[PDB]
């Protein structure tokens, strides 16, 4: 509860009580992510509960309230992994997973790829059971 | 790999080999059903009992072998692993249907030999061809999509049936026909007639005799046959629109980046919980990082949902608004730079 | 708050508690109707009269209590305040139906005990489950949307029925059947046969006998069954398109700014009438202010209507034209500024 | 102006006055038809002949007066001027129907009094309510739009009917029923049965008796009832799509500039023929002027057609391509100007 | 040119001459069929045999001449050249049907004269009017498009029919009707009744007698008539959507550049194989050239497919994304040039 | 009648007998509202009866002819207030109404918000009956 | 026939045997109409038979071949006049026709408006029968 | 197999192992075709198997795997020639074919047009059987 106000005020940096696209972009630049205006607008739309155009503290509270472990979220992750999964089965090669994670879509580095494969392929095999991986998540 | 190949050949047909295998199995089941009909015919039972028994033995052995090999091959997919995974696969309704048919046929042929089992099992085994549920799943999806209008139609039709049947029962309660039998002896008979008329069958066993009954039947028929035939049209239009949108869907190469982004954002959110991890590559700063990662996960999920869903005018207008805002911002930047220069 | 909660639980179901309550009430009504059918059966009346009476007493007490508590809870909404508001709520057709059923059941059970009331009241009370009108409202909306084509279909069908029935009556006016009875004794009987055939029931009590009658019946059947079954298809396609547009509608977060703007403009227009008010923050100037506020109100109303209505290609093209005009104007401004500089 | 008002009130209803007038006329016609049915009933003729005659006299006088006043008021529109215009108006089918009904009723009542005219004229006069053709015109438009699929359905259905009827005739040519009568005595009777079955009426007078006939009838019924009920679904979906596009059409304020441009271009092309005219305000130059005016006329006609037709994705993409080309050209001009400056 | 004109007049009607020719031929065939029906009537055979024989001789001579001239004129198109091309044309089903009808009629009239050939040949020759397959082709296309839902409907309907028929057979296995005949004597009779009820015909020869049978029949009728009438609605909605998209298609002047580009790219790819050719106008460089030409061929094929297919929202969004990317790139170039200048 | 010509001529300021987008924008700037070209075009479209592109005196007369007290307008206001109204009832908190009026959609100031709440909540309660408020309007 | 080549070559002015958007725009500027690129593109699309992008001599011949007196063209003009015609009748006031011609859509001057009204209202009445006017055309 | 790597590396010119729009455009400019960004994007989309945005060696291998002699490709060429073919027959005049090839769509020169007509009209006639031409292809 208390940390929510501090986190909300952390993005503020001006004490106006409201978060805007420019404010979030400046915070992201200070962090060092180098975002774009389209990404900023998409994020503001996705977190904006009412849709007025800015981010309010009640909206931030609602966004914190909605979280992981949702059945819909687990199903979405499962079917995304299935789409990545050829042969219609539940197994994908570690090399193929590494290649797709490091090239396709978002870019990842060697250390995070190694952590991902370590957390996924717990056993010493060339395949990863994404169902059990998601269940572990 | 052979396990996966046999599982595909037995449950997820893809080639002419699997097609002809399933066609032969279905044809054998249909032949057995036809012979069961011939046996049920009173004049063609003695010459068909022996062949029915032999075909039943052959088919029960074949289906037992098929079920055993399917259970063995169900372990290819990761969802079915070990004893618990095999049990989870067997819990599926189709596997339950196959197991019930197998055990009932075995016990019937062990007991036997006049019995209704050797026919009802064929009736139920004609359902075995519906592998993967590619038919019932579609029907259930369409019914669940149209549930509101379907319930409205059912309720209106049932209420109209009840009211009109009662009115006709009041009209022709004492209308003796030519054959000296009460056409409407009770509200039960009147309701049977009402069901026949609304379903537009017209057996003719019960027909109104008085002019009040005839007029009421005519008016209610004209005003309720449409409602009791409405589900056919509703489901037909639903199927047509569904297949049109299916043929209008985007190609499967437009979902890969969205799935990649969703997986990456989910992994980032998962790793944010662990303090010492490789994800900390670009206290309060940690909270800001995890909040930003949560926002990225949400936007990635929304983008994936929009990409998976077929293209829509709302998607078009959203994308155009985004592009127009980008262009306006850049033109404003150029204008302010030019003003600064001059 | 308890009043609002009980009103929601009794009239606007939202949870499994309300679902099971309504399901139990409907099941009890259906059981009472089935027992009434059994009583109407001539052979099952003495063993069912007592249980019918007891169930009727229990159900009338229960429905009286339900109506009383619903009247008490109807005051939650602002539309129903005081005696006048309660009367306005009771004026609604469903409340009228419940009140009529309650009073008729009470008077019938006070008089009683062979009577048709104890059955017709059950017939009418089977309608009580249609709370909020979520079915009849949808049906009426679709019928009113399709009224033109529905009237066209009804008129064409009725005219074809009349003409073909008269032609068949002329054809087989003196065609004595095997049973020695005039199949078409009068234009009334011929019209009954025509209604049966166009409704596609085919009772078979009246069938043409002469070849002219058979030919006319065949041609008219082939050319008019489609028209007399047309409303089913029309309503089905209408329901499917309506549900498709319903699933294509925009989210509820896109209407809030439009509603806010509409309310603000309406309040500004209202306050413009008062000369001394706080709205005079940015004679002839007052008239210009009120005209501008009226224009703002009109444009806000149009924007709200467009936002509420599902997205359309006309909306897309209008928005693109607006954006393109904006970009063209700004580029023209940049061009003229550059020309001035050089 | 009174002539125009009465013409509107008598042929183009707009208010509740015209609505109630037409409703009363239609109700009187329906009452007369019902009394004609009662007269046709053999037991209710003597007590109805006098009132039928009196009502017929009153109605024929009323319809004669209505036709006279409608002919007088038809001169409001410019299309009907003088004797030739009145004749052109009377040539319309509805006016022809009214004139035929009037003259036939007058001659019948002058001759009379048992006659079929006093009933067939009522049958035909029930059609008089279809003023302006707002029903038949819509039906014809939809049928002409769907003519290809309608002809396909009719041809497939007729061919299937013929083939299956012949097969069943071969199957049960010598199948004597219980009543000792040949159910299928000839291909004519078999074709009548086939028509009944495909139209899904099922009179039951002719039913197959042999198992070959039963099997053929079952298979053909399942595979041809859909085709012979197809026009209902086709017309229903057509009506629904037509009303959807009608509600999606653009407002009437978007056609005015296009109509103005079309009229101006047509007038310019017309005046180009005259050498001495005021249109020569901005030999070979005259030919260039007339060619440019012809091109303007063509583009104005195309723009008017597109504006009148409801908005389409092709219109959207065309307009966007035009705007994008304009923006690209202007940006190229700015780029070349900047290159020249630097 | 005369060969092409006669081929068009005989197989691809375009004018009222061909229309009236085909109409006359079809009318003559229909008249011959009606006379065959009259001959099949037992009382109208002696007075019709001679005219049937004469008309058959005239029609077989006419159809032989028509087939000969059509074979001669089939050589206009390049696909049919020489003996092999004529044989390829004759291999078409319609030509096969005509040849079979001609040879069967000739052999029948040479043998003859009571025979079923003189009627079945007329039945089959009524199909000859379906020139070019403009009906069967459309029906097959729509069925193949909707195959998944059609198979789902057929399977659900057949399974429901089988199960409900067995249940009713169990219910009324020993229900003797008034006429002292077993209404359901065997599962075959019960299945016939089930087919009748699901097809919504209602002959009335077999009707349930026990209350269990009546209840089961009512429930299954209400829950399966919609499924067994579903194909009518599915095909109707499919036809309506197909004609809507057909009327929404782009004009034929938007396919010419795409076809030109496709042909040019295909020719370039073909000529790339030959080392010494004129295509080498703007080893490793040759491989790069052929790869680029292959890519151009692929993109031209995709563009042609998109142009041929009716305009879609995905096409609109793709084109807008391309244009927006172009504009963004050019604006970036202008920005970098301005930064370099200042 | 006479005031309509004066009001129409007031927006003219050039005596050409026709009102255009630029003219209306200049009038708005002189008033001090600071509008945008999109708002100007939307207003011109909404008041333009024929749709030619400009505003004529007959069109202004028609716009004056169409006014408030319409059943459709009252229904629109009622359903807008219902959309703003949670719980499906007819009551909204005064604080929530103040917040939505001052933040969401059009911006309002303290004095006008106070006048609005005074005219809406006639009685000393924390809820406002928007049905009665609209009826009073 | 001969004049078609001269007219086609008149728009050419460069002897390349093909008419393009820029060429037609230059011809229009020399004439003195002051057109726009959108109008040029629309005209080229409307006269371009094949749709390649330019105007060819066979296309010009086809455009000359298609002309007035078409039943579809007469119907289009009739329904356009009907849309301009209030009261659903066939008569429109001369003053209203003058106003709509001089203001709405394309702009016309006094002399051409006078010629139009003279050719339309042959008789000394305040109404014009557009059916007879089109038939005279 | 070996030539595929050399051809893929030939378009690379930078050894990064991936082909991009800018790289392909530079290769095309060096060749001397003078392409546009829209053409580059369309080509990249058409050769991009996954759709990430760039061209990979497995995607190039798949593109090489898919080739001519496909029944669908032959049908497409046949119906394109039919669209070019008037009278609904299978014969088109050599002059008309030359004109359409040299003007409509892609531009061709005299030598390549001569080669095309030589390969198409094998016999000394003014018509070309496109069915046999495609079969020869
Ligand atoms: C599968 O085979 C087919 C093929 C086509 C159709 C079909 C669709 S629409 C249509 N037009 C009709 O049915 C219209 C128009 C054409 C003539 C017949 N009528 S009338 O009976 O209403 C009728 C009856 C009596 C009176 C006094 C007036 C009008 N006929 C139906 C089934
Ligand atoms: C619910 O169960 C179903 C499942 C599928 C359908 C369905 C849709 S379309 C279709 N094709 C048909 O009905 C076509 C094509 C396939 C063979 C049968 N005919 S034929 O009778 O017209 C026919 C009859 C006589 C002659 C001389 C020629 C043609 N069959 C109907 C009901
Ligand atoms: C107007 O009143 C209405 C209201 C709703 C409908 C409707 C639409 S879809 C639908 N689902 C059905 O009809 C499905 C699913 C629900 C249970 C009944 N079946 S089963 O008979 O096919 C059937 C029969 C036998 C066997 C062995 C399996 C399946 N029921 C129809 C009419
Ligand atoms: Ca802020
Ligand atoms: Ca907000
Ligand atoms: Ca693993
Ligand atoms: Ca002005
Ligand atoms: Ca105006
Ligand atoms: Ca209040
Ligand atoms: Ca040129
Ligand atoms: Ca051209
Ligand atoms: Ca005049
Ligand atoms: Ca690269
Ligand atoms: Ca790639
Ligand atoms: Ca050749």
């Amino acid at each position: 509860i208390a940390e929510f106000k501090e986190a909300f005020s952390l993005f503020d940096k001006d004490g106006d009580g409201t978060i805007t696209t420019k404010e979030l972009g400046t915070v992201m630049r200070s962090l060092g992510q180098n975002p774009t205006e389209a990404e900023l607008q998409d994020m503001i739309n996705e977190v904006d509960a009412d849709g007025n155009g800015t981010i309010d503290f009640p909206e931030f509270l609602t966004m914190m309230a909605r979280k992981m472990k949702d059945t819909d979220s687990e199903e979405e992750i499962r079917e995304a992994f299935r789409v990545f999964d050829k042969d219609g089965n539940g197994y994908i090669s570690a090399a193929e997973l590494r290649h797709v994670m490091t090239n396709l879509g978002e870019k990842l580095t060697d250390e995070e790829v190694d952590e991902m494969i370590r957390e996924a392929d717990i056993d010493g095999d060339g395949q990863v059971n994404y169902e059990e991986f998601v269940q572990m998540m | 790999n052979i396990q996966g190949r046999v599982y595909n050949f037995l449950e997820r047909p893809t080639g002419w080999k699997c097609f002809v295998y399933h066609f032969t199995v279905f044809l054998i089941v249909l032949i057995c059903l036809i012979f069961s009909v011939l046996s049920t015919i009173q004049q063609y039972n003695n010459l068909a009992t022996e062949t029915l028994f032999w075909m039943e033995i052959v088919l029960v052995v074949f289906f037992g072998a098929e079920y055993v090999v399917r259970l063995w091959s169900a372990g290819c997919r990761s969802k079915y692993v070990g004893v618990w995974g095999r049990l989870r696969f067997a819990r599926k309704p189709i596997s339950v249907i196959d197991l019930i048919v197998v055990v009932a046929s075995v016990i019937v042929l062990c007991v036997g030999s006049a019995i209704r089992g050797i026919r009802f099992l064929q009736i139920l085994r004609m359902l075995h061809v519906d592998r993967q549920g590619g038919t019932w799943r579609l029907l259930g999806s369409v019914v669940f999509i149209h549930r509101q209008e379907l319930i409205t139609t059912l309720y209106i039709g049932f209420l109209g049936l009840i009211f009109s049947s009662y009115f006709v029962y009041l009209a022709e309660k004492d209308a003796i026909d030519s054959s000296g039998e009460y056409q409407f002896g009770s509200y039960a008979d009147a309701l049977w007639w009402g069901v026949v008329t609304v379903t537009t069958i017209g057996y003719g066993d019960k027909v109104p005799q008085t002019w009040i009954g005839k007029t009421i039947a005519s008016c209610f028929s004209v005003f309720a046959i449409s409602f009791f035939a409405l589900p056919a049209g509703i489901l037909g239009s639903g199927f047509a629109l569904k297949v049109q949108q299916k043929q209008r869907q985007k190609h499967f190469n437009r979902q890969i980046p969205a799935a990649a982004s969703l997986i990456q954002t989910a992994w980032r959110c998962y790793a944010a919980e662990n303090p010492d991890s490789a994800t900390w590559k670009i206290e309060h700063h940690r909270a800001a990082i995890k909040v930003i990662r949560r926002m990225q996960y949400f936007v990635a999920k929304k983008k994936f949902q929009q990409a998976r869903k077929p293209y829509d005018v709302r998607d078009v207008i959203e994308q155009y608004s985004q592009g127009h805002l980008n262009l306006m911002v850049r033109i404003k930047e150029l204008q302010r730079r030019l003003d600064q220069s001059l």
